[PDB]
């Protein structure tokens, strides 16, 4: 039990430094959203 | 000038409708006016 907590508790500090650094998946998705509207009104000249 | 009102406008050929209000940005002296990222006119300066 003490050796599967401290494995755990080590495991979710590389999280929380790799998270400090991925998001790409959601990042594209705002992108796709902006890149769309500017182009609509970017349309009307 | 009508600061604060929806009003039609015409600064120097320049023309639109909007609210003029009173900006805290600032034009290098030979520049007339701003436009945005979408090149919609977001600011103008004033001639008189
Ligand atoms: C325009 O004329 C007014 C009235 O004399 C004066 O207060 C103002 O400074 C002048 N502005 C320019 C840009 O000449």
């Amino acid at each position: 039990q003490k050796l599967i907590a401290n494995q755990f508790n080590s495991a979710i500090g590389k999280i929380q430094d790799s998270l400090s650094s991925a998001l790409g998946k959601l990042q594209d998705v705002v992108n796709q959203n902006a890149q769309a509207l500017n182009t609509l009104v970017k349309q009307l000249s | 000038l009508v600061k604060n009102k929806c009003v039609n406008f015409n600064f120097n050929g320049l023309t639109g409708t909007g609210v003029l209000t009173e900006s805290n940005k600032k034009f290098l002296p030979f520049q007339q006016f701003g436009r945005d990222i979408a090149d919609t006119t977001d600011a103008v300066r004033d001639p008189q």
